[PDB]
């Protein structure tokens, strides 16, 4: 054990954590892979996304190769603030953390050549700007951008390591309202005032869950439609009767609107759910009005032909509206 | 206490805290046992629970063993860092907190033999998958896995201090649980490969099973009463249509009401729960039961009701006279089904 | 000072601040006296209270005996982490900390005879399990735990500094909702499998105040039950009217229930509100459903009968109601 | 630089941060003047306040007299910390934050006769207990005390720098005030005694006054503009029974929303405020014209309205013409009389 | 390597992190360049902007200079706690952080002839009083104060590093709720009771979108008091009818202005929201009085005349309170 322990005291005595490896020579290599153990929070209030991964990266350092071990040694995590490490960030990460308990979960792995081991265990929330035209019939793509912070490219490069496979999980995940279509990971170089910095892309595609939304939001709306028609089918002389309906329906339907529109933030664009909610208020709004030009047109001065044709346009003018709506967002 | 002061001093003369027990000998047995404190809440929106534990860790390392008056030492809280300990973590927690105040919250015991008992108390948050199919008349495992972050199993090993069913210890008192019942937990082991290696993995799961008492109260009565409410418009005369449609439309804006509310506490899930059935045929029963009287209102011949001496009068539908046995028939019906299916 | 700085710098020399007093030999005695500044905040959806105090602890260490100077030696609170201190920790408290401006609200004097005086001002959330079925006539006990960490009664022993006088600023403790009934000051030592340990248990009685509840949720729903009753005064004949008044009664006592079903916890058993508003809505429920069968009755199938005697028996049954519901709960 | 880097390292030889200065000798006298950059939020829930400040604090250490070029020296943060300062604390502080970004915002300046100015920028939330039993018509002092923690007045004594009045100062933009107007401040000092000796205490009163505008557009008006509504009730004709029911009641609803929604914002007190008793009379006077018009219709004879021609009709109800008169005139007399007392 | 760790160690030796570059000589000139990376919030209930940017500093330090290397020494970001940085807070600021994932977001760059480059990943929160009278409609100017928190005039001085490009990154700004119409930098000199301090400030003006206050509060409240037009066409013995439409539509304001009232903030006075929903709260209040006087012009004592005149100023009326409105706020 005092052997072991002889080596590792020979790397770090006057090991320098300020330089990079290779200074001033070729750029190190970093190679990267992720495994993903969960992804728990999308919400479109913050537009964002909160992840738990195993980040792990893996470059080469000479300054710790070790001789005379046949064995890779593991270490504990706090020897990390004794080594030079990627100054690895997340470019559009909101906040985030590495978990610490019991201890740090941190790794560090080192390999007779002088490959070093990195792991982080991280719960990330990136930033995702969502496009929700389509919601919820909507499809994102959230991104996790990884760069480094003060390396340029003539410094650090970045791999995924292992090509396609350097990310791993992705099939395990269960969301309750999206599922992950596809995975892609991208590298390429980004240029800015500074110079160029390497750049690895995570991106996930998420078609979100339309089975919730029918029960909540569309089939209420449906509901109270079809019960304004209720309306057509009354004497016109029962005002009381038609005005009640059709008065506490244009209730309803707001009542319908407001409790479910706080599930959304303050976002001013036209959305597939505000279409087809302001479609069946418009509808109800139509069957209470369509009463007054009723009840005028015959106590003021053919008022049963009014109402009988009204039995068949809203019943017929609701499906077309339907089927446009459910064909252009589908 | 100068005699006691440089064993101590000793102890860690040479150590190498960076390096387990027995690194490239043999493999670091570690011996572990929980007592759960407080089981705390559990949230269905987060889909995950709380727990409050004395995590005890159990090992063995040589290069500690000592000889003096006393067979166990306590050691303080600066001594535990100063020495290697398991880097143990919880796989599936989400944000655990060390305890703090008003010192740490944490303890080392070294025996002659070199034994160390290790406890540290913890809060901790953890993922419990949940499927809320039979919501709210589920039940659920919550696990609590945890293991060695980064050794491999060929390094450091966990096991129980005791029987698995006696290793995982819950106070008389330690339930604070409002809507579920602790019935019990199993204790078990096993090994997980990930892409840096296979690594030994203790895993605990508490059976929870969903008091349903307040979704009696909060959802079912009042859906059941609009229900019932729906159907005593069958027994007002049918003249009465202002009177008989403020009721069946009344009530459908209390379903909707009731409907939106319920789910509302339910995470963001897209399928059908216990519940939405519940709420799908409530709202079915008194969406028919307007519908109903719209069908009653079209056979009505006369504005005028009964006057109650006696020109001719409408008779009592034969809608609403089936309707009084029916509607109530079936929806008894629907509820013995319902009830024996997820009870 | 030069005296001073010598006596000081002395008592450290050499000091182990990882061994106790006595260390062993008899086991430490620490008294602990508490000064509330103020319990913030108690909530039932929680299951805690928030507690400012001032958190003193006594112990002597002859390690630290100094003479020669006639003075009680107050030292810069920084001086506490490099003296031995208990591992005293609150068993049941959540959420903690130690304010922390302008410095660390933390106090060290010693003692010529070696003395020491350790004192913090500590904001917890402790933990508090309450039995809500008499709420909002419910009285609680709230309760903190005070044990050591890691030693036990062989190395530290618990008391309270000046008995029952340990505690004050609990006369002058003011709570929105509740008043202080009582507190106790309980000494025993807890077995686990490890040993026994020294406890320390400062516990008060709380009772809510009933003021909020009757303006908030007993007096709506008392009128609204009283306006129930307004239908037996209209006649059989005007439905319209009496349906309207029986079912909008019907409605707004459940928006009663609804608006308070979110301030509320998700606590799921019967409790003394849902009684009285269950009660409520029994009694509301009925005067509609009485006006059914009066309907019927004449319509379907003495009818004036059933009116008369439904002015008197609601509003008298309704008294014994309360008569046993207040009786019982208070 | 080198010749003021001696200096430096000369001031804290044999330097003993522990010891305040004068330790023995004589009593430590700290004088002291707040700058507010911004008063913060008030809220009325937590019965707290937050409030941005510039908090300075001055004293002497014969300890650091030095000579040189220059007269006084400004110290960076990392040299502030080396050295012995005031242990002062707000005692009704609930959670304050001293600034640490982008680094620490203190500020240490010596001169060389050895006078320290000792500046942070700090944000305190402190306790403002309130009686609001004038709600929403209330007006509050806000304290902020402050003192040492561990020192007890024969040994740190604090003092106002200038004029007490003058020493406290608030920036011009500083008012961060929603629904308060800052009226002004009272500077006093006093000696508080506990059960670890006396301290001195410096204290500060923030004297506000609640903005009513917010409470007249979302509760007021509505309430009276409610009752206006109740009232118009007595103006339709008697044999319009469905109507003048409809009417009635569904003012009731809107009182029971209104004094719900009004009491949510206010903390959960068990007295009753200025709010609580408009509201309370404004439901007597909804729930009375309730109660008018259900008198009226037991004295209704016919269930035919007038038929706009001329068999006989109801006459106006003498009810009714005595309750269009007092109805606005109780309530007209009680606004008087309430908005008169309170403000 | 070694010949670079030798470098930078002799730069260190003898360094005085305690003083400021040329300190007791000429104030030390400071440029600042920020790179906006997101403004992820506006709240007007807490009165505040968060701000994502990367903070640049740029200082020239002779104690720094090295000679021999024609490079520009890229060094670790822990270098960056050694040297002396100038003391520059957010005036404004009530919380913020520096990103530390999966490193402390933070980088240090030296050049040959002693200049430092320091750049800091910085999210933070900060205060912005707004001006909410005519809110959705308003224009609101938040700031960014930057100062020097103990240092004066006479020993650090702030500029813009690189003009009116001294801050990039306005056009990534992608707030769904405003849109970034201008931004100013100003430098200035902000004088206290502890002497003269520089200041630089950047300032963005910002323009809310109106169009989900059109769909979501505007277009309900204009719909509802069309609906209570619907009145003036029904019969006035239509008294159950009339009445449920108008006391309903109030109910249906008061829905909209009570529920409207939760996610705004407590800001006590007239805003442009409100004088839209008490403009059209005012119309159906005074549609339900219309029938009111009709009902009692009728039974109490023409009764044609008022509802055709009512048919043409009410819509006439309401369509001049829209057109003075929007030219007024438009
Ligand atoms: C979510 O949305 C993001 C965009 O915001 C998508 O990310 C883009 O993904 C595409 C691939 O689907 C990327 O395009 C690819 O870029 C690679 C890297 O380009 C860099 O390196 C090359 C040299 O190798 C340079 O020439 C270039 O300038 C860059 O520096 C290319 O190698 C790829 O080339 C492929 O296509 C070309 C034809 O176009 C072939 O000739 C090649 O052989 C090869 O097949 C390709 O162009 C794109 O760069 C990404 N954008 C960003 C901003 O990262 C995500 O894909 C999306 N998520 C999902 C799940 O759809
Ligand atoms: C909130 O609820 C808690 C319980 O959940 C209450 O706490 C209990 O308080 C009672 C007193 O009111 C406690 O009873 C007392 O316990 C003391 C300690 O017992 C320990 O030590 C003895 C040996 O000395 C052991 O046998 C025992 O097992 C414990 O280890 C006793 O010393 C007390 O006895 C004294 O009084 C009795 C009369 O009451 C005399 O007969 C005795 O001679 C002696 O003078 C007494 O038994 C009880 O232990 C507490 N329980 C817990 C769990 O702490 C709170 O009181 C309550 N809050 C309020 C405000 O009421
Ligand atoms: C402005 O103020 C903020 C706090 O309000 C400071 O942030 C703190 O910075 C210090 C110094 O870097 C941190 O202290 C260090 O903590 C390391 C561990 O941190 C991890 O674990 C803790 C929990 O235990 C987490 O809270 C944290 O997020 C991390 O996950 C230690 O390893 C460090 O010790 C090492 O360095 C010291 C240096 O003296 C050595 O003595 C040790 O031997 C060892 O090598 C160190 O203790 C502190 O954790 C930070 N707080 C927070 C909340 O993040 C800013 O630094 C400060 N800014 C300036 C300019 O001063
Ligand atoms: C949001 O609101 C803030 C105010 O709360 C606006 O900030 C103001 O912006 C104006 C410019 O639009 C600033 O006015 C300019 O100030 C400069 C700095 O003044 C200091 O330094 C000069 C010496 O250089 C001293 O004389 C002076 O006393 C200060 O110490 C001036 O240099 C500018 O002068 C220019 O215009 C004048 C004519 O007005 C010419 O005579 C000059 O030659 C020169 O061209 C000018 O006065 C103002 O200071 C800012 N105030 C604050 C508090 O920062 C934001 O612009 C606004 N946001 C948006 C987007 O509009
Ligand atoms: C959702 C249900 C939809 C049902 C749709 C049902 C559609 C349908 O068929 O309606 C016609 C009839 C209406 O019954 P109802 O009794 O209400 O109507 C009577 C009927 O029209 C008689 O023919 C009339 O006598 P007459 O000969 O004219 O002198 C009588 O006039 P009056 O003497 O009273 O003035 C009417 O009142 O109903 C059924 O036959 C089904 C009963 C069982 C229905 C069971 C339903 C479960
Ligand atoms: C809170 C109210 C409590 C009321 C308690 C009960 C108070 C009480 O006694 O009411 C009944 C009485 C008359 O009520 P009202 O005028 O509405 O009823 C008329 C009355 O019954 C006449 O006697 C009838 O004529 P007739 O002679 O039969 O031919 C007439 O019928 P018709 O001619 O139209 O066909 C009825 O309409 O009202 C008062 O004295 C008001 C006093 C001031 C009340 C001031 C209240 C503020
Ligand atoms: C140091 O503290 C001790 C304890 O508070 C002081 O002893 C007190 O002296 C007063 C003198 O009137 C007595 O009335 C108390 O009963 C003593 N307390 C105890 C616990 O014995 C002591 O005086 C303090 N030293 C100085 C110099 O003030």
């Amino acid at each position: 054990m005092s052997f072991v322990k002889e080596t590792v005291d020979k790397l770090l005595k006057g090991y320098d954590i300020r330089l990079r490896p290779d200074f001033g020579g070729p750029p190190v290599c970093v190679g990267m892979n992720i495994d993903i153990a969960s992804i728990d929070m999308v919400s479109e209030v913050n537009m964002d996304y909160t992840l738990t991964m195993y980040f792990q990266q893996y470059w080469r350092d000479k300054r710790l190769a070790y001789s005379g071990i046949p064995l890779n040694l593991t270490l504990d995590n706090r020897v990390a603030d004794q080594l030079w490490v990627p100054d690895t960030y997340f470019l559009n990460d909101k906040k985030s953390f590495v978990h610490g308990v019991t201890v740090k979960n941190r790794m560090i792995r080192l390999h007779p050549d002088g490959t070093v081991l990195y792991g982080l265990r991280i719960t990330t929330t990136a930033a995702c700007m969502m496009d929700l035209r389509r919601y919820p019939l909507d499809e994102q793509n959230c991104t996790l951008e990884i760069e480094s912070y003060g390396y340029t490219t003539d410094d650090i490069e970045f791999y995924w390591r292992g090509g396609d496979k350097a990310v791993t999980g992705v099939e395990r995940i269960e969301l309750p309202q999206f599922s992950i279509v596809e995975h892609r990971l991208v590298s390429r170089n980004v240029v800015f005032a500074t110079g160029a910095y390497p750049r690895l892309s995570l991106s996930f595609r998420l078609k979100r869950n339309i089975g919730y939304f029918i029960l909540q939001t569309y089939m209420p709306s449906i509901l109270i439609t079809i019960l304004s028609w209720v309306s057509f089918w009354i004497n016109y002389d029962a005002s009381a009767a038609r005005v009640a309906l059709g008065i506490t329906t244009v209730l309803t339907m707001t009542t319908i609107n407001t409790h479910l529109r706080e599930t959304l933030p303050k976002i001013p664009y036209v959305k597939a759910i505000d279409m087809y909610l302001m479609g069946c208020f418009v509808f109800v709004f139509l069957a209470l009005l369509e009463y007054a030009f009723v009840n005028y047109i015959f106590f003021g001065r053919d008022v049963n032909a009014i109402d009988r044709w009204s039995r068949i346009v809203f019943p017929f003018t609701f499906s077309l509206f339907n089927l446009v709506y459910w064909l252009y967002y589908v | 206490t100068t005699v006691f002061t440089r064993i101590l001093d000793r102890l860690l003369d040479g150590y190498d805290n960076r390096l387990r027990p027995g690194l490239g000998e043999r493999v670091t047995e570690v011996k572990t046992d929980i007592f759960v404190t407080s089981f705390g809440p559990v949230s269905d929106h987060d889909m995950e629970y709380t727990i409050d534990v004395f995590f005890r860790q159990s090992w063995k390392d040589e290069r500690l063993k000592f000889k003096g008056p006393m067979t166990v030492l306590r050691l303080n809280n600066l001594m535990a860092s100063k020495i290697w300990t398991p880097d143990t973590f919880f796989h599936n927690g989400k944000k655990s907190v060390a305890h703090n105040m008003t010192m740490p919250n944490k303890l080392l015991r070294i025996t002659e033999d070199g034994t160390l008992l290790y406890t540290m108390r913890l809060t901790v948050r953890a993922e419990c998958p949940m499927h809320l199919e039979d919501f709210p008349m589920d039940a659920h495992a919550c696990p609590l896995k945890f293991g060695s972050y980064a050794y491999t199993r060929a390094e450091v090993v966990y096991e129980w201090t005791r029987e698995p069913a006696r290793s995982v210890v819950v106070a008389e008192d330690g339930s604070r649980l409002n809507q579920y019942d602790l019935l019990g937990q199993t204790v078990d082991s096993g090994i997980v490969q990930s892409s840096t290696g296979e690594y030994v993995v203790m895993t605990t799961h508490f059976h929870l099973k969903r008091k349903i008492g307040y979704f009696v109260i909060q959802t079912y009565l009042p859906c059941i009463m609009t229900v019932i409410l729906s159907q005593v418009s069958f027994w007002l005369n049918r003249e009465s249509v202002p009177a008989r449609t403020v009721f069946g439309v009344t009530t459908v804006l209390t379903m909707t009401t009731l409907s939106i509310s319920a789910r509302n506490s339910l995470p963001k899930v897209a399928y059908a729960t216990a519940m939405d059935w519940f709420i799908a045929v409530c709202y079915a029963f008194v969406f028919s039961a307007l519908i109903e009287f719209a069908t009653v209102n079209y056979f009505t011949k006369r504005g005028y009701a009964w006057d109650g001496k006696s020109k001719t009068f409408n008779s009592v539908s034969k809608i609403d006279r089936l309707s009084r046995i029916a509607f109530p028939l079936l929806f008894g019906i629907f509820n013995l089904v319902y009830w024996a299916t997820y009870l």
